[PDB]
């Protein structure tokens, strides 16, 4: 029965059970249900006024945390000799919350999520030593993220038409400025993201699995808006995103094994114990050796 | 205007901050609301599911073989048959848990938790058993007549499967410490531990082997405190295809 | 404070202190009694 | 003074931002206003209005030739005359209508489309047209008796010369997006076709060849979410006399 | 948040919701009546 | 916005200020308090306390022998048996006692203060003493007849073995300096001297020389003003173990 | 100003002016009366 | 807003909309009718 | 505007307009009156 719970329950002192026909400490695990053995009913209790309280595991306190999701270092200089692959002063990225697993482990312990996102970046930069090993001081330059969701079109240079953002939303910001912070809010087109998809993205046979399309966020471009100095900076930008009016459904298993792709769950797990396949905790003697048994 | 003046702080990035900040999307609608089975608001629901235990950790048992302990009849009389390290923090059978997974994204724990037993053996199978809580001080008990002097509980099998030992919460403290000292008077637990109370009976024709399946949940009288990053799982290198985004 | 017109630009929201765990704990048809014995 | 402290994003320029800020020409009347017709208060309010659909968009079609269909009498039954693909973000007969254009402007889109034809032969000229859509998952129909599986409207020329196939909104999300995937599941509407019912029968002196023209609009139950900017217009270069402002 | 004396000098004003489509879907002098023929 | 301008200051950080700053863990719940005895809540209840005055402070004398000093049978009248120095600021008898060591955290000081001697001779022993309190002004008295002048208690040897003498709040100005000018008319207190009244007189059997322990504590008229750090400890290096902290 | 949502972060609390100085300077069962012999 | 304790330190005053143009346009002891000769 | 907790914090105090110049100008037992001679 739902009910409000603001601190740990309290326990009421017991006497002696001796009782035919009533046996709490016996249970059926069969109906899938968990023990309801009180401590009461198991011991004989003292009376307990608990005042400990739950707030701090709060599914939103727990979620609500600034998580790195995003770093991208590029080269702030004349491209004009760059290759193909290179980050000619500006970046694309495809956004999600799989790269980085201290967020994704946490995120993925619920089926279903919604929430309300809180963008932050923080940018720094740094003189580049190669062959111009001397340092003159770092520029206080100005950056612009344009986030260009589904179906339009991404900029492909620096100086591309396409920064004029004429309706996709763009921040300006300096890095002599406090890290740049934007709302996001829940986009979704349905109510709630799927964090674990059991389909194809696709009518036909060749769609990517697990990933839902319902959930496809879009492309976060950042660019250096000042034209390239005489010499040449690396400029490194970290997103961050911290979930907010949270709701969460069904939670999970937690993953044990290392992950190895941001587009799947594939497992390998470690040479050996712990979370290896074979075996995810670390192994002892015996099932009779107490590992850091007290000796004196 | 209005005379200000910044304080010691200002400026300041805090990944537990908690300001409004300003919309990115104006005027956007977001999907209505639709009512979705298993909502949970708080995690310490989570931890008071049960979950089992790998109490066989060993290098012999391969897979869900860690996840059972086999008993077979004896000729000896009051033999133990297994111990259960209370140890959370550490690499132990109650690490892969629900209550463990959760409770290691924090650092201070209270409250009591408890271990249902569920006797797999054939309906012929006879026997009973006594499951022993010892509070830290000394040595895991290793003899029946000592670890009876603790909390436990008699174990008949039959017609109900399964049998719940509570830990009670037993601390001079209201909190322990999920501390990588194990042995520290804010960490340890004590002992579980369990023996024979008469033996394994089955006929001729049962498997003279039968297992048993621990589970642990932490009853609703437990509480953590002071959020940290889990040390269950972390990345030396990039994800693969993460650097695709990019591209 | 917050002074902006979407409401989901508001700060986090860490008031819902209701629960249910007998979702996860006790999704039975049938409820267990304290003592019975559940078979 | 205040004792103040500056949270991130501080300094920021937010393209999307809603503040007040400093009038540049203190005590200026602005003209009064005056009644002007056509007030648009909302952009669903255009998408309602009818626009034609550029059906036939082959190459063999200039100008507005690309607006009209051409139908004439077939001697063999249930033939298939046109179909037309109903996704708004690729580039097809959708595109260039009042919906299609505002609707580009945003990323998720849901509710009811109508589709309206009219028959443009001479008075003598008869005949009967079924006109279907099949919500997706499978390919187009290429035959009567597949496509009038889905829904449709039997069509009768005569005196009112249009006849409304509504396109209902059947979905299984709440919105669909203008992704570029066309096959994505969380975009694809499937299709409409065309059939002949009975046959475009004409007198001698009537033209043997007679014209529809399709109309597309969305009904009350439209919206669009996600600004976003179109892709329907672009520029590589600064546009001419754009420099001459500068002089 | 407007403490400019100049009334133009305020923030967006995203609170007209009026809409009349009819003056663009059916500017007819003789309103059409549902099902009944508009010939 | 609002409109603002930053005051001198604004950006400082003062070691006394006294703002709401970021909590760095939301949600926390701290451990419920718990009633312990000896709560302090102001520390003007600790100079209140008796403590002893190192009176003894010569190099003849080691350890605890510096807190007593030791009186015995003298053949002349009316000797002076010691006196006691009242600047608190300067090393004195009266540095390493509670009023003392926790004035020397401040830098103003008024109020009465009383000392308390105890005779620890044989029940047998017997004896009157004259312990008197000079203003500032003159020299430190050196004969009784010029001591007994200012305030003093003449004190008999009996079943009360402890006697009071007070040295009442007596200034020009609301208060005094710990200032290391012992001689200021702003900082010196005066002096107290002890007398024999008549003699120490004890049987054959009884210690020829008997002890007494003096100590000192300030009168709820006492206060303290304008924090300062203590001058009684300091470091020139780190302490051992403290770079430890870092690896 | 504390528009914090956690009370430990607000400012110093400077008053609490009770006081009970017989916690240390009298702690004996017995109280003892001016004037009068303690022994 | 004005937190200055002198009243000189105040904001423009662009409200006081009294006028009198009959001063410079008509400073004559005889006012003149409308459509009556002046002279 | 003074949100510190200690008063000698806040602002100057310009608002004492009293005198008594007679203290200076006029120090004498017996008042002098308008136009009786003084001595
Ligand atoms: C990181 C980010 C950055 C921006 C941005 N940066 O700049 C700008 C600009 F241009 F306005 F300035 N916008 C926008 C959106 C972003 O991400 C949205 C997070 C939503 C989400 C879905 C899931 C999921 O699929 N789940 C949980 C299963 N997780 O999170």
């Amino acid at each position: 029965i739902e009910s409000i719970i603001k601190t740990a329950t309290d326990t009421v002192k017991s006497e002696i059970n001796a009782e035919l026909g009533v046996v709490p400490s016996l249970n059926a695990v069969e109906t899938g249900a968990t023990s309801n053995t009180e401590p009461e009913e198991a011991i004989q209790t003292r009376t307990v006024i608990n005042q400990h309280g739950v707030s701090e595991t709060l599914v939103e306190n727990f979620l609500s945390r600034a998580a790195l999701v995003s770093k991208r270092s590029f080269e702030y200089k004349d491209h004009t000799s760059s290759t193909a692959r290179a980050d000619k002063n500006f970046f694309k990225w495809t956004i999600n919350t799989r790269s980085f697993v201290q967020l994704r482990r946490k995120l993925e312990l619920f089926t279903y999520l919604r929430f309300d996102a809180e963008i932050t970046i923080l940018t720094t930069v740094a003189v580049n030593g190669s062959g111009n090993n001397t340092y003159v001081g770092l520029p206080d330059l100005t950056l612009q993220a344009m986030f260009v969701p589904t179906g339009a079109l991404t900029p492909e240079k620096q100086d591309s038409f396409h920064w004029q953002s004429g309706s996709n939303a763009s921040v300006f910001f300096k890095i002599s400025d406090p890290p740049a912070r934007i709302t996001i809010p829940f986009m979704c087109i349905n109510s709630a993201y799927s964090v674990f998809y059991d389909g194809f993205a696709g009518f036909e046979k060749n769609g990517l699995y697990g990933i839902n399309p319902a959930d496809t966020i879009g492309n976060l471009c950042v660019r250096i808006v000042n034209e390239h100095q005489p010499v040449g900076f690396t400029v490194t930008v970290r997103v961050y995103m911290k979930p907010k009016h949270i709701k969460a459904w069904a939670p999970r298993p937690p993953r044990t094994l290392p992950y190895m792709s941001i587009a799947n769950a594939n497992y390998k797990g470690k040479e050996r114990a712990p979370n290896a396949l074979s075996a995810i905790i670390g192994n002892r003697d015996s099932v009779k050796t107490m590992p850091h048994n007290i000796v004196n | 205007g209005v005379p200000t003046y910044l304080l010691p702080g200002s400026g300041q990035f805090l990944t537990t901050d908690d300001h409004s900040s300003a919309p990115a999307l104006p005027c956007f609608n977001p999907t209505p609301e639709m009512h979705i089975p298993g909502q949970v608001r708080n995690m310490l629901e989570v931890v008071q599911v049960e979950s089992m235990m790998e109490i066989n950790n060993t290098e012999s048992a391969v897979g869900m073989e860690r996840l059972k302990v086999d008993i077979s009849a004896l000729t000896d009389v009051d033999q133990l048959l297994f111990n259960i390290p209370l140890d959370i923090q550490l690499d132990g059978p109650l690490r892969n848990t629900l209550v463990g997974n959760i409770s290691r994204y924090y650092t201070h724990w209270s409250g009591s938790l408890e271990m249902t037993f569920m006797f797999c053996g054939s309906f012929m199978a006879a026997g009973k058993l006594i499951l022993c809580y010892t509070p830290p001080g000394g040595s895991c008990p290793t003899t029946r007549e000592t670890a009876m002097l603790g909390t436990h509980i008699v174990w008949d099998f039959g017609l109900q499967s399964s049998v719940t030992l509570i830990i009670p919460w037993i601390s001079g403290s209201h909190y322990r410490m999920f501390n990588n000292d194990a042995k520290s008077t804010n960490a340890n637990v004590g002992y579980v531990t369990c023996f024979m109370q008469t033996n394994l009976i089955v006929p001729s024709e049962s498997s003279d082997t039968c297992s048993l399946i621990g589970f642990i949940a932490a009853k609703d009288d437990f509480s953590l405190r002071l959020m940290r990053d889990s040390p269950d799982i972390g990345q030396l290198d990039h994800l693969h295809a993460a650097e695709a985004a990019y591209q | 404070i917050n002074f902006y017109k979407d409401s989901y630009a508001a700060s986090a929201s860490k008031q819902d202190f209701s629960q249910d765990p007998s979702k996860f704990t006790e999704p039975v048809v049938e409820g267990l009694k304290a003592g019975a014995p559940v078979l």
